[PDB]
RNA sequence: CUCGA
């Protein structure tokens, strides 16, 4: 039931979801779409549970 | 001054207020500490520095009054000006006002009938706006959109103009007119006919005609002129350290300027369009961050990472000026120190330290000590003050008597928590206070703080001495109770001196007087418990006025001798010669006040404090470890217990029984075997069995010392025995389910380590309850004060002929609130009248007092109709007589009494403390009232209706129970019967819901299809089933229009009537509808067709009248009922009257229970679901009559069942406060659909529609709101908006022009005035009539 | 859809090209082509 | 913020 209610279809359509969820009003571009979802979780200093 | 007004400010008027433009950012010079020219604190603008020089120091000496300094420009005035001269600044772009942009609702697309999502594209620099179309192409406000512009541009030319910025919104309110629209929307407001447009209209409308009533115009809502705060309400001041300390609107106000000045220099630089339209709208931003900081977007930081505080977090919550500088102010003449207790003073005394009253009382040893010579100056007595000089002592005794001075302690909840004493002089430095008035302040020695404030003046000085003296407050306003009951030391004391042993060295004797009963006491002669025979001279009084003496020999005790030289005159020997406890001291203290007066009354509660602890020293009452005793038989209860657990237990271990039977079966022989402890105990506490005269065993009430500390009502109940002798009795771990084992062990044996660990999850839950019910019942009592502030008595009387019908309640089992205490104190309404039917005993308006009121008690009445607050006709106030009695007195009320804040102070104060088969009870006469029935089959009777309720009444007439029946219920007995107490006069089933047929007569299956319109369902058991229908949503969806009728006609087929009248009988089918019998049978009446089956945050949803989630729904006129259009989730079903107009609808979802079906009728006002009722539709459809007696038995059952006795009158003023505002249907005086208040909708009827024309109509309909609601739509808006939502309340009251008047005593306590009650009341009827 | 007003200004800078080393040539060679005019334009009058 | 009623 939830892969009806999606939007999205590919990886570039869903990074640029998530852009404009967490920087709204921004025009976004791929090399900072992918940049923001690699930095929120799979950083080395920006995400820690130590 | 008598009336404040607020409307919008016009630039002009702006500039009027204005002494200069400020032009440059700086405050002050760095080396010398001097203001800047044209800065924020300049001294050319606001005024000078210090008193009567300039800048330069060219002028100085008071010579100069009023000159100019050629060289500085500075006015030699006084620097107190620097607090009263505004500046302004120019600002190079007009901008938006946050107020009335982002208020809710909008206001500014409100009026231009544009939605804010579309006014903030424009706002910020995002998307244009067309402001007019000469080609019509391009409409009046369409949004364009950034390269559509582009477009527009080249396919028209120059025929349009589009803006964008805060200028397109004030060329576009600028260009609108309002006479045009306003005539429009009234021309097609009366042609469309709707509900959800038409609350809508009206408020554009009102708002369209508010504009120009009050005289603004539409372009002052954007700013172009913005005015400066003087520079002492913003100050800069040095402190000691060398680092300066300022307020921060010197941030907000340099950032409006650095930014005007930077716009300014990039309009001159021909900049491009991006840098221009990026710096106008950081001019916006910075504007509103001074406006309101934290509303457009992130809130702006200082350096602390802390939000600055803008204009508008200066004026609201508990930090403006008006909930913290304006309404409670810090005082002079003030003292703060421990308080401790003292009993050789009087009821009107109180201690006081020298070292305080040394200081308080300064000035009057100033002018006393300059008066008498002693001393030539006042520089040179305040060193005879300093030295504390042997005179000084002599002339603070002569400064100090007869001058009062208040005590108030903190929480101040009611009334009482402020009173004021006589004062006396000790040294030491505690407050030493009276051990009687501690149950009006609720004060306990613990390290309790009191405050002591002075009055000054000769007026205030005569208000502490007949208003609040401590000698007048001995009877409470929330009841005429008194307040002066005495507490747990002295009740000891006098429930010991009233007692009788058996043997008590010397009973039998016989005495002469009481003065011979203290001379046996204290030689030792007699005990203190003897039983003997005294000669006593009571005194009776009822020869009116004259005392007669009788004398008697009484059998009594020797104590109850000594304590009769303490009673008054006039009271019998009666109320001393029972056992005297702690209810039976107060009822002697209120009936010596009823009968006696107030001067006998306070010698006596003086006095009896005075003995009480006297003879409550002599005894000595010591707890030992002694006193504490078990039950011999507790450790054979446990033992059985713990036998009769264990054969649950090994049930449950095999299978017969389920878990939760078990569950229930531990609990449930576990209450008994604690209650059969608790009543061991205390069967061994109560009884003593001592010798009696000859050798024998006489028992007599115990003389434990633990429980006559529990039976005089000192201190602690039977509840709080049961754990020092018997077992706790059963914990409960905070998910809110019951322990198994209980806490066997008491607090004499000591409890175990896991015991004491499960009994700390109560005491953690009831000792962090209390931290966050205090919150709530300090918070209700804040919303009650601020809706009733305004209700003083105004008239004499008026003759208003109506009032509310009293009743005692009679619920369930016996009588809660008799009529004796129920009725009292409020007059009559009509002149009631003996049962039988004549002869007048009260007449029209008395006041129901005393000797009126066990008069009725005598005979049979039950109900007295009473004027009351919700029914007085006059404006702005109640009348004295529709008010009743002033409980705090005892007379009737004064003219010039605020009531409602002591009705709100009465509700809100014992908040912090609150947290089948009919079988009769007694022999009686049975009543019924709306009431169809028919016989039975079996020679019994049935009931055929809805409202019916059975009522036992007595042998004369008053009703000892009501009872209710459902439809449907199968009788015992018929009407009028006499029955026996424990006899079933009802037996119906609780589950289902039977649908007996009346009729006497054949029956047929008639109109029922089987598959299509109905289901089939036979009983697999036994076989006696019939043509049965499923439920809604489980049937077939092919059949929901064919309504299955089963028409009941005879073996003919004839239509049989209904009993009375001609036409035929019926009845349908609802979902579940199980028939039993069978086709073709033979019934009679009483026959079955079918049986289809099935605290505090009440008092505050309650007041504030919230809709409650399942709302049982009403009929809305009469008439009978049919189902109409199908089911899209919810059918409807048509109300069609008799005689009415038939096409009323409604709209039914979740089709639970219908206690109507589709051939029923109903009425206007009754039950159609079941379950709670909302309070609106109680008012829409019944009457005024049936709210205010709907929340006064709602509310009376919160403080009834925890044991709080509130009277009914202070609930009906706050129900009166709110149904206040009323709106009208008809038209003929001001408007259509309009909320208008109900004193100015009926003060135009008592002008227009007498004689200046005939009835042309002024028909309302009442309203009921909310307490939070309520106060936020009254007439002066200073009432308003210190209570909540300052900016909704300040902006709606701005655009409209709204005048105060200052009628209400919230808004004389803002500006410094007498308010309008007490004794302010009397002056200004004077200020009243002389304009 | 937004109010951080850092974000407005560099969504409105966003829409603009960078420039190329023969750009900044070009746009100084339109300078001073526009002033050229005006003063071989003033050469026609007694100011 | 910790403490007192
Ligand atoms: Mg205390
Ligand atoms: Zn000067
Ligand atoms: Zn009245």
């Amino acid at each position: 039931e939830t892969l009806r209610v999606d939007p999205t279809n590919d990886r570039l359509s869903a990074l640029v979801e998530i852009y404009r969820m967490m920087r709204p009003g921004e025009p976004p571009t791929r090399e900072a779409a992918e940049s923001l979802f690699e930095n929120l979780f799979f950083s080395e200093d920006r995400y820690d549970l130590s | 001054f008598d009336a404040i007004k607020i409307a919008l400010a016009s630039p002009d008027m702006i500039r009027s207020w204005s002494f200069g433009e400020v032009k440059k950012p700086e405050t002050i010079n760095y080396r010398t500490f001097k203001p800047e020219r044209d800065g924020l604190f300049c001294a050319r603008i606001f005024g000078p520095v210090k008193d009567y020089e300039c800048l330069c120091g060219k002028y100085k000496r008071l010579k100069h009054r009023g000159v100019i300094c050629e060289k500085c420009g500075v006015e030699v005035t006084q620097t107190k000006v620097r607090r009263e001269r505004m500046g302004h600044i120019e600002l190079a772009s007009p901008t938006a006002h946050i107020w009335f942009l982002k208020s809710l609702p909008s206001r500014i697309g409100l009026l231009l009938d544009m939605p804010l999502r579309d006014i903030e594209r424009v706002l910020y620099f995002e998307s244009y706006v067309v402001i007019e179309g000469g080609m019509t192409n391009l409409e009046r406000q369409q949004i364009l959109t950034e390269e559509q512009y582009l477009d527009a541009l080249e396919e028209f030319g120059d025929e349009f103009d589009a803006k964008m910025g805060a200028e397109a919104i004030q060329a576009l309110l600028k260009s609108m007119d309002l006479e045009q629209e306003c005539e429009q929307l009234r021309e097609e407001l009366n042609e469309t006919n709707s509900e959800t447009k038409r609350k809508k209209l009206t408020k554009r409308i009102k708002l369209l005609e508010a504009f120009v009533q009050s005289g603004n115009k539409p372009e002052w809502m954007i700013l172009t002129v913005l005015p400066v705060l003087p520079p002492d309400l913003r100050p800069l001041v040095p402190l000691d350290g060398g680092r300066f300390a300022t307020s921060d609107l010197n941030d907000l106000y340099r950032r409006v300027i650095n930014r005007n000045n930077r716009l300014k220099r990039l309009l001159d630089l021909a900049a491009p369009d991006i840098i221009v339209r990026n710096e106008k709208r950081m001019l916006q931003e910075a504007v509103d961050a001074l406006l309101d900081n934290g509303r457009r977007g992130r809130a702006i930081t200082g350096s602390n990472k802390r939000p600055l505080k803008s204009l508008a977090d200066m004026i609201k919550g508990k930090q403006g000026r008006f909930r913290q500088n304006l309404l409670g102010k810090r005082v002079d003449y003030s003292g703060r120190s421990v308080i401790t207790v003292g009993p050789y003073l009087r009821l009107h005394q109180c201690g006081l330290p020298k070292k305080m009253a040394l200081e308080l009382f300064k000035p009057f040893i100033y002018g006393k000590l300059e008066l008498r010579g002693l001393a030539t100056t006042i520089k040179a007595a305040k060193k005879m003050v300093e030295r504390e000089e042997a005179v000084v002592w002599d002339i603070l005794d002569e400064v100090i008597r007869e001058h009062p001075v208040l005590l108030n302690r903190a929480p101040t909840l009611h009334r009482l928590g402020i009173q004021a004493f006589e004062p006396v002089l000790i040294e030491g430095k505690a407050i030493q206070l009276h051990p009687l008035v501690c149950a009006a302040y609720n004060a306990d020695f613990d390290g309790d703080q009191m405050a002591v404030h002075v009055p000054l003046t000769l007026e205030a000085q005569l208000e502490a001495r007949a208003l609040m003296m401590s000698t007048n407050n001995i009877l409470s306003p929330a009841n005429g109770e008194p307040i002066i009951v005495p507490s747990q030391d002295v009740v000891l004391g006098l429930y010991y001196m009233t007692r009788d042993c058996v043997n008590a060295k010397g009973e039998g004797m016989v005495l002469t007087g009481p003065k011979e009963a203290e001379r046996l006491y204290r030689s030792g002669l007699a005990s203190l418990h003897a039983r003997v025979k005294v000669r006593i001279t009571e005194y009776e009084k009822d020869a009116n006025g004259e005392l007669v003496a009788k004398t008697s020999l009484k059998d009594t005790t020797v104590g109850r001798a000594i304590l009769w030289m303490i009673v008054p005159k006039g009271l019998p020997y009666s109320i001393v010669n029972q056992a005297l406890g702690k209810k039976a001291i107060s009822k002697m203290l209120n009936t010596c006040y009823r009968i006696l007066g107030l001067k006998p009354t306070v010698i006596f509660a003086d006095q009896i404090m005075y003995t009480g602890f006297a003879y409550a020293a002599r005894s000595g009452a010591s707890v030992g470890i002694d006193d504490m005793v078990i039950p011999e038989k507790k450790h054979e209860i446990i033992s059985e217990a713990e036998a009769e657990v264990a054969e649950i237990q090994e049930q449950f271990q095999s299978g017969l029984v389920t878990a939760g039977e078990r569950y229930n079966k531990v609990i449930d022989i576990w209450a008994a075997a604690n209650d059969r402890v608790s009543k061991a105990m205390m069967d061994n506490l109560q009884t003593e069995t001592v010798i009696n005269r000859d050798g024998q065993e006489e028992k007599q009430v115990s003389f434990n010392s633990i429980y006559m500390m529990a039976d005089s009502g000192a201190r602690g109940s039977a509840a709080q025995i049961r754990q020092l002798a018997g077992m706790r009795g059963l914990m409960a771990k905070p998910d809110g389910s019951i322990i198994e084992t209980p806490i066997t062990a008491n607090f004499r044996e000591g409890l175990n380590v896991l015991q004491y660990f499960i009994s700390t999850h109560g005491a953690r839950k009831g000792l962090a309850d209390t931290a966050l019910k205090t919150a709530n019942s300090g918070y209700l009592t804040r919303r009650l004060v601020d809706v009733a502030q305004d209700l003083v008595v105004t008239e004499d009387d008026c003759g208003t002929h109506e009032g509310i019908m009293m009743t005692p309640v009679i619920e369930g089992g016996d009588v809660k609130e008799p009529l004796r205490d129920r009725v009292l104190g409020r007059v009559t309404a009509e002149d009631v009248l003996k049962p039988g039917t004549a002869d007048i005993l009260v007449p029209r308006n008395t006041l129901l007092h005393e000797q009126w009121c066990d008069l009725l008690e005598e005979n049979s009445v039950d109900a007295v109709k009473v004027r009351s607050v919700v029914s007085c006709d006059t404006d702005f106030g109640v009348c004295a007589h529709c008010y009743g009695r002033d409980l705090a007195r005892g007379h009737i009320i004064n003219k010039g009494e605020a009531i409602g804040v002591i009705a709100a102070q009465s509700i809100g104060e014992p908040g912090t403390q609150l947290t089948s088969s009919i079988q009769v009870k007694n022999k009686g006469s049975i009543k019924l009232s709306n009431v169809k029935s028919v016989v039975n089959s079996s020679g019994k009777l049935v009931i055929t209706s809805r409202n019916t309720e059975l009522k036992l009444i007595d042998e004369f007439g008053r009703t000892k129970e009501s009872y209710k029946v459902p439809y449907g219920a199968v009788l015992a007995k018929g009407d009028g019967e006499q029955v026996a107490g424990g006899e079933t006069v009802a037996n119906w089933d609780p589950h289902t819901m039977p649908v007996i047929t009346e009729v006497s007569g054949f029956v047929r299956f008639t109109d029922m299809i089987d598959g299509q319109t109905i289901t089939r369902q036979t009983d697999e058991l036994t076989g006696l089933s019939s043509l049965v229908v499923l439920d809604s949503a489980e049937r077939t969806a092919g059949g929901k229009d064919l309504r299955p009728a089963l028409k009941i006609v005879d073996a003919q087929g004839n239509d049989v009537l209904i009993p009375g009248t001609d036409m035929p009988a019926q009845y349908f089918l609802p979902g579940k509808a199980i028939v039993q019998l069978e086709d073709g049978v033979q019934i009679s009446s009483g026959d079955t067709l079918a049986r289809i089956p099935q605290g505090l945050p009440r008092v505050a949803d309650l007041f504030e009248a919230r809709r409650p989630k399942e709302p049982a729904i009403l009929a809305e006129i009469s008439g009978i009922v049919s189902f109409g259009k199908e089911t899209k989730g919810k059918r409807r079903l048509v109300i069609t009257p008799v005689d009415g107009s038939d096409p009323y609808e409604e709209m039914i979802p979740k089709w639970r229970q219908l206690n109507v079906f589709e051939g029923e009728r109903v009425e206007r006002g009754d039950v159609i679901s079941d379950g709670p009722e909302a309070p609106h539709d109680i008012l829409r459809l019944r009457g005024v009559h049936a709210v205010t007696r709907y929340i006064v038995n709602e509310v009376q059952d919160v403080y009834r069942l925890q044991g709080v006795k509130i009277n009914d009158k202070h609930i009906e003023v706050i129900v009166r406060q709110m149904l206040r505002k009323a709106t009208i249907v008809n038209a003929g005086s001001s408007d259509f659909l309009e909320g208008e208040q109900v004193e100015y909708s009926r003060v135009k009827i008592a002008n227009r529609e007498l004689e200046a024309n005939g009835k042309v109509g002024a028909t309302y309909s009442r309203d009921l709101l909310g307490i939070t609601k309520a106060s936020l739509a009254t007439e002066s808006f200073i009432s308003a908006a210190s209570f909540q939502e300052t900016t909704r309340v300040l902006t709606e009251a701005a655009v409209a022009g709204k005048r105060d008047e200052l009628r209400g005593l919230k808004e004389n306590v803002i500006v410094g005035r007498l308010i309008p009650a007490g004794t302010g009341y009397a002056y200004h009827q004077d200020r009243m009539r002389r304009r | 859809r937004t109010t951080d007003p850092v974000r407005m200004y560099m969504r409105e800078m966003g829409t603009v090209e960078l420039l190329t080393r023969e750009g900044e040539i070009d746009i100084a060679k339109r300078i001073e082509d526009g002033i050229n005019q005006v003063q071989c334009s003033v050469a026609e009058y007694p100011e």
